[PDB]
């Protein structure tokens, strides 16, 4: 229908007018909280600002897109229309491989466990020109329907297609299959070393219980050998505050020696229940207390800080991940299925709500750092206490 | 009130392959023993291949040593037996047992019709 | 160099009571706790017992509690094990291993050097030689081609025996099985060997049976009936 | 108090195979876990400790892993100096200590049908009050292989008693040995005496007999 897509066409510009300046304006403040400070920034945080400048980059190109989408032809020419469409296949490989190599480095980071970065900046820019260069040298403004639209059209074989195949998966498939596989493999194990710091420390309290209420040396024996167990698994557990440290820092050392204490004073209870002695048994487990509340639990809880802000930290660039993966999805997805394939209404109404859709996200990530980001929020405080004077 | 089926046959020349197939009905293939026969004009009943459980290996007889292979699917409950570099002596009825007992003593008590291999 | 060595191993009767000394070299015992482990014929490494003589610690298996008793001292670095009131599941091969103490690394290598072993044999029976006879192969068995002949070595008590076949002039295909316990208390043995059927005539096949411990030497023969 | 499980209880290689033997402990058993390698008549020796820790002159072709209270041995190229039974063992208290059943790792061989042989008693045997009667087993592979001392066509149990040798150095074959005692006017009470032997390389079972 004419009246339903003249309602989109006027739906479009002012939602376009309103996200170029919203995204503009969170964009700036990013870029001038990046820059402003050196001695906080992570190696993360390098491709996180990377994709922040690409939307800066995106962001000045949606008042073209507005007086385009006002006036209901592409009144630019078709240079023009090549220069937008890139910009915009340029963010969104540099957002899907800054994504990908932020997938990596956790990955490193969590699951096996800088003057060099420019270079890994350099390399990913020029990859998301160099998956864009088909969207540079395929889409040229020419007319249909009596009006010129920017569009891309494969027409006048074996050379063409097959490029487009092959950056098309390299740059899609290959990455996203890589981001998922690092994701879940991160969110498995944060999730289960919060698991092992807990159950391991379950035990050695629930059992404590049975200990004072056994009447017997036969269940002090038993609760005694699953405590042995879970200080033996607990010593071996690390921090990812010494994830990244050394193995013989002197920082664990005072950790392990705690429960080399504890382990000892299990012996020293076991060594008393198999001698049948029951109130000596329990009078050895209360120095088990003791050593718990001095060398364990101000591990467990510097632990269990760490951890947690690990897992704060990791929800936020999955966040970042999944809102880039829920705007520019499916935006991506039409543009495909036009290529491959060469009432009507839906079709024409599916393509400008993605349209706005994977337009909006130069907008939604500086969204994200400003409600569950844990950086950006502290130090956007900063710099407005250091000019507020 | 268990019995064998197969598939798989016909006419390889020399250095050619085959495989065949071995399904189970009425039975769970998982904690037993599947095994091969031949039986050749002139020498009858002769051990081709043996197929244990999960982990617990795979025997071959000496003639079929290498250019044999037996595989097992536990899910499907059939087995298979890929022939490969088959000379002209390998010309027989490929017969399908099962080891009745699970501590593999050999107590073949089920077994199948056959697949009437011929080569030249 | 630093090793484990058994001694007192032996011959005893049920309900007797013998003491395994495990000795040790290159190390002391206050350092290191020492275990009893024992291997039956044809099972398993079983724990029985230990000892840590640092402190005094003496646990033990629940098949040997009350029975059992381990001892050690450090003048003479060595360990001990007194057994009382023995039945026929206590034979076994009895192997001693240092175990270190925790915390740190030598707790981690359990059992990381151990003795050699001895043998402990608990039964009522008395030495006896043994009864050597033939396994006489049939015509119709195997005619013309290959056949199978041998001496069956039964009701001899102490278990090492020798046998060997043409006063060691034959080594060809024989077979010597390991000994069995009968329900008796006394021990059996088969040596069988092979041989072409063609050779059943006009060949001497000697079967040599050596028994120590009650020094018998029966040369039996083997021939075909 | 805690068990362990050894799954692989027999495992047949050959040289350059990659061997893998699962342990599994009954509680949870913390990365106190060892292994050992003990060849016949001899002292165990520690391969593995703590679970995945490689013993000095241990080669690194053995390695261990930890997967909870799942333990793992692998040998990754199969020499054939280390054809020996594996034992692991949970060391998670000094008077804790459970071993596991073992498993012995034998040579991979092609199968070879046992050849049978049975030998009637002899006149000594029956002037002395006692008839045993032995079924032979030659040179057969794998070593799974069952003897039944069907007496006058009759399934027997109880008095049968067999021994099996080890592996052949020259051919890698096992052999078999199952005597049967009776005393002599339980001999004379029947005359014929079979023994029924199956084996996986057997697609029927071979019954070699005799008539007194
Ligand atoms: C979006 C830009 C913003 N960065 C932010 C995050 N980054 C990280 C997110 C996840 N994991 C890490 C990490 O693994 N490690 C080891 C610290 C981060 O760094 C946020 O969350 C957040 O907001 C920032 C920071 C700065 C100054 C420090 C220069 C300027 O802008
Ligand atoms: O016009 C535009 C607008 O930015 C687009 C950005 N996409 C990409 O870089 C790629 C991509 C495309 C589809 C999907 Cl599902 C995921 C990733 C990696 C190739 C490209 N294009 C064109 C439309 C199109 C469709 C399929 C292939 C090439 C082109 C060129
Ligand atoms: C189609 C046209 C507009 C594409 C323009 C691409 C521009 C914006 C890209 C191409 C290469 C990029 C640079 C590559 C690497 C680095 C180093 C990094 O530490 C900071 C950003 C910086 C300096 C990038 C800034 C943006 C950049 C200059």
């Amino acid at each position: 229908l004419q009246e339903v897509r003249q309602f989109s066409r006027a739906f479009v510009p002012i939602a376009y007018s309103l996200i170029c300046v919203f995204g503009l304006l969170g964009n700036i403040l990013v870029v001038i909280t990046f820059a402003f400070y050196k001695k906080a920034r992570s190696m993360t945080d390098v491709y996180l600002a990377n994709m922040a400048i690409a939307d800066i980059l995106f962001a000045l190109t949606l008042p073209f897109w507005a007086v385009s989408h006002a006036t209901g032809a592409w009144v630019f020419s078709n240079a023009t229309c090549k220069l937008l469409k890139g910009i915009y296949a340029i963010n969104f490989n540099c957002g899907m491989w800054l994504l990908t190599c932020i997938a990596m480095d956790r990955y490193i980071a969590i699951v096996q466990a800088l003057p060099r970065s420019k270079i890994i900046c350099l390399v990913v820019w020029g990859l998301s020109v160099i998956i864009s260069s088909s969207t540079f040298v395929f889409n040229q403004k020419y007319n249909t329907q009596g009006s010129d639209v920017c569009e891309p059209k494969y027409q006048t074989i074996r050379w063409k297609l097959l490029m487009l195949g092959l950056e098309l998966l390299f740059g899609f498939f290959i990455p996203l299959m890589f981001m998922i596989f690092c994701y879940t493999a991160i969110v498995k194990t944060l999730r289960r070393q919060l698991a092992d710091l807990e159950d391991n420390w379950e035990t050695l309290n629930d059992n404590l219980k049975v200990i004072e209420k056994a009447d017997n040396a036969a269940q002090v024996k038993d609760a005694l050998t699953k405590m042995r167990a879970a200080a033996l698994d607990a010593q071996k557990a690390t921090p990812p505050k010494l994830e990244d440290k050394s193995p013989d820092s002197p920082e664990m050392k005072d950790f392990r020696h705690g429960f080399d204490i504890l382990v000892g004073q299990i012996d020293d209870a076991l060594k008393l229940a198999n001698e049948g002695k029951v109130k000596e048994a329990q009078a050895a487990a209360e120095q088990l207390k003791t050593t718990r509340n001095a060398y364990i639990q101000k591990y467990l809880e510097r632990a269990r800080s760490t951890l947690q802000k690990e897992v704060k930290a990791i929800r936020v660039i999955i966040a970042v991940v999944l809102v880039f993966l829920a705007c520019q999805i499916p935006h991506n997805m039409v543009l495909l299925v036009t290529a491959a394939n060469l009432s009507e209404k839906l079709i024409a109404y599916t393509k400008t709500v993605t349209e706005v859709l994977a337009f909006l996200h130069c907008c939604l990530n500086p969204v994200l750092y400003a409600f569950i980001g844990q950086k950006f929020r502290n130090y956007f405080l900063k710099i407005l206490k250091d000019l507020w004077c | 009130q268990v019995q064998l089926q197969e598939s798989g046959g016909g006419l390889v020349q020399p250095g050619g392959s085959l495989r065949l197939s071995c399904a189970a009905s009425g039975r769970t293939i998982s904690r037993y023993a599947m095994s091969w026969f031949r039986q050749a004009p002139g020498k009858e009943r002769e051990f081709v291949a043996v197929a244990r459980r999960s982990g617990d290996g795979a025997f071959y007889a000496d003639s079929v040593q290498g250019r044999f292979t037996v595989s097992r699917d536990d899910a499907k409950n059939t087995v298979y037996l890929q022939m490969n570099s088959l000379k002209p002596e390998d010309t027989a009825v490929y017969y399908c047992a099962i080891d009745s007992d699970t501590f593999y003593s050999g107590s073949y008590d089920y077994w199948g019709q056959g697949t009437q291999v011929t080569v030249s | 160099e630093v090793q484990l060595v058994e001694s007192g191993g032996g011959l005893v009767q049920p309900g007797g009571s013998l003491r395994l000394s495990c000795a040790a070299s290159g190390f002391n015992v206050v350092d290191f706790s020492l275990h009893w482990v024992r291997q039956a014929p044809g099972k398993g490494l079983e724990w029985v017992a230990y000892i840590s003589s640092s402190s005094g610690s003496t646990s033990y298996a629940d098949s040997v509690k009350g029975r059992f008793t381990i001892s050690a001292d450090t003048s003479k670095n060595t360990a001990y094990l007194q057994m009382n009131s023995l039945r026929a599941e206590d034979t076994a091969v009895y192997y001693c291993a240092r175990w270190g103490y925790w915390p740190g690394e030598p707790w981690w290598k359990a059992f990381d050097y151990w003795g050699q072993g001895t043998l402990v044999t608990v039964s009522s029976a008395s030495t006896k030689g043994p009864s050597v006879f033939p396994l006489a192969p049939s015509s119709k068995s195997t005619s013309g081609g290959t056949a199978a002949l041998g001496c069956l070595v039964k009701d001899y008590f102490p278990e090492p025996v020798t046998v060997s076949w043409n006063s060691g002039a034959l080594t060809s295909g024989v077979h010597t099985f390991p000994a069995v316990l009968q329900s008796s208390g006394l021990y059996s043995l088969s040596s069988v060997v092979t041989v072409p059927s063609s050779s059943l005539g006009t060949q001497t096949y000697i079967c040599n049976v050596n028994h120590k411990p009650s020094n018998t030497k029966v040369d039996k023969k083997v021939e075909p009936k | 108090d805690i068990q362990m499980t050894q799954s692989p209880s027999s495992l047949s290689a050959s040289v350059g195979d990659r061997v893998t033997i699962t342990c599994r402990a009954s509680q949870s058993v913390s990365s106190a876990v060892a292994w050992y390698q003990q060849k016949p008549g001899k002292a165990p020796k520690l391969l593995i400790y703590s679970a995945s820790s490689l013993y000095s002159g241990v080669p690194s072709r053995f390695s261990g892993s930890r997967s909870g209270t799942d333990f793992t041995l692998t040998i990754s190229s199969l020499q054939p100096e280390d054809f020996a039974t594996y034992y692991c063992q949970q060391y998670l208290y000094y008077s804790l200590v459970t071993f596991g059943q073992g498993t012995k790792v034998e040579i991979k061989r092609t199968v070879a049908a046992p050849s049978v042989f049975i030998f009637p008693p002899s006149d000594s045997q029956l002037k002395s009050g006692t008839a045993s009667v032995v079924c032979l087993l030659n040179n057969f592979y794998p070593r799974e292989a069952k003897v039944q001392w069907k007496v006058d066509n009759a399934l027997q149990s109880g008095n049968s008693q067999e021994s099996v040798t080890e592996q052949d150095s020259k051919d890698s074959t096992y052999s078999l040995s199952s005597t049967l005692t009776l005393s002599k006017a339980d001999y004379e009470k029947h005359k014929v005496y079979a023994c029924e032997v199956t084996h996986q390389g057997l697609s029927s079972p071979v019954t070699k007999s005799f008539n007194r």
